[PDB]
RNA sequence: UCUUUCUCGAUUCCGUGGGUGGUGGUGCAUGGCCGUUGUUGGCUGGUUAAUUCCGAUGAACG
């Protein structure tokens, strides 16, 4: 269960706009992570791409994913693991900010915003 | 096996890829795209007939050999309907279009 | 002061240059439409392709 | 380990389905623009 | 265009014939075609203070 990253991987209106492309079905059936929504395993997965890799538009396309996907309520998911996101990201913020990035970085502010919304360390 | 030959020069000139000329030969051959080359063997000079079979097996290239030049442009194509007979004393097959088998085994 | 038109020198065999007896005397480009039978010139004062134009100094 | 292997077989799938999308798909710009600038009153 | 030769190769280039050679403008008849004499619905990307800028991208009723 896999190559979603890949299928955002190509900027193109020929396969922006297919139903399969992450235009509408992403939004619907890959939250069912297995069959069922929501498994957070994959982003628990990455993090050999979100640590000690920096290629640019990889890191991007993950953070589509990443703001696209938490919005289907984890939050039993997300009280136990906060900590564990926050630490996921708190070193983000440090990352690229010292690079420089755009793209890598507009989306994964907002999942932080989604993370936020469902739910001491929570104001830093 | 000139028989053999003759099919595969036509379809050449149909479909457009054989080389005519030795600077032609010479610079369709190493660039690892020819398939085989034909040296005619009446040639004069001898320092320009010894360097195609040294160019053709570093990029391995097979060679044909026919004794005439004349025969050979009139056969690939130099002469109008003939008036002018005009030849070239080498000409290499880019790409092909039975008897190609036959050629091809000839070798082996 | 009549336009006189361009005749080509019509160098005597400028084909039997590029090399000896083997090898390439001259320089192949490192194009990728241009080289592998394409030969550069050798200037006294540069390098120039027939070509794409490529100019080495 | 176990989240580290995981990390492994994950990256592999992905690089997997990187070579996958790439088979499935199989300066110049500012002097490249001086120069139609040129050609549109030459 | 006038020199130094670099590269493309049949796509050819020199002469002689009393042997052929409208991209003409302008008016009439001539076939098709526009304009001319109501109503109701219905986002990869870079850019900016800002759904800001640029780039791809439908139907019936009288
Ligand atoms: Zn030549």
């Amino acid at each position: 269960t896999f190559s979603k990253v890949q299928r955002f991987w190509e900027s193109n209106s020929a396969a922006h706009k297919e139903i399969c492309a992450v235009l509408a079905a992403v939004t619907e059936v890959i939250r069912s992570q297995g069959g069922k929504e929501t498994e957070t395993e994959y982003f628990a997965a990455l993090m050999t791409t979100m640590e000690a890799v920096e290629s640019p538009e990889s890191l991007a396309a993950v953070a589509y994913l990443l703001n696209l996907v938490l919005k289907r309520v984890p939050s039993p998911v997300l009280i136990k693991k906060f900590s564990d996101t926050s630490k996921a990201f708190m070193d983000i913020m440090s990352a690229q900010a010292s690079s420089g990035s755009t793209s890598v970085l507009r989306w994964v502010l907002s999942c932080l915003a989604t993370l936020l919304r469902k739910q001491p360390v929570t104001l830093q | 096996v000139n028989t053999a030959l003759q099919e595969v020069l036509k379809t050449a000139l149909i479909h457009d890829g054989l080389a005519r000329g030795i600077r032609e030969a010479a610079k369709a051959l190493d660039k690892r795209q020819a398939h085989l080359c034909v040296l005619a063997s009446n040639c004069d000079e001898p320092m320009y007939v010894k360097l195609v079979e040294a160019l053709c097996a570093e990029h391995q290239i097979n060679l044909i050999k026919v004794d005439d030049n004349k025969k050979l442009g009139e056969w690939v194509g130099l002469c109008k309907i003939p008036r002018k007979v005009v030849g070239c004393s080498c000409v290499v097959v880019k790409d092909y279009g039975q008897a190609k088998d036959v050629i091809e085994e000839y070798f082996k | 002061p009549k336009k006189n038109k361009h005749k080509r020198k019509k160098v005597k065999l400028a084909v039997l240059k590029y090399y000896k007896v083997i090898s390439r005397l001259r320089r192949e480009c490192p194009s990728d439409e241009c080289g592998a039978g394409v030969f550069m010139a050798s200037h006294f004062d540069r390098h120039y392709c027939g070509k794409c134009c490529l100019t080495y100094c | 380990p176990a989240r580290r292997t995981l990390a492994d077989i994950i990256m592999e799938k992905l690089t997997e389905k990187q070579t996958e999308v790439e088979t499935v798909m199989s300066r110049v710009l500012e002097v490249y623009r001086g120069v139609r600038e040129v050609l549109s009153k030459y």
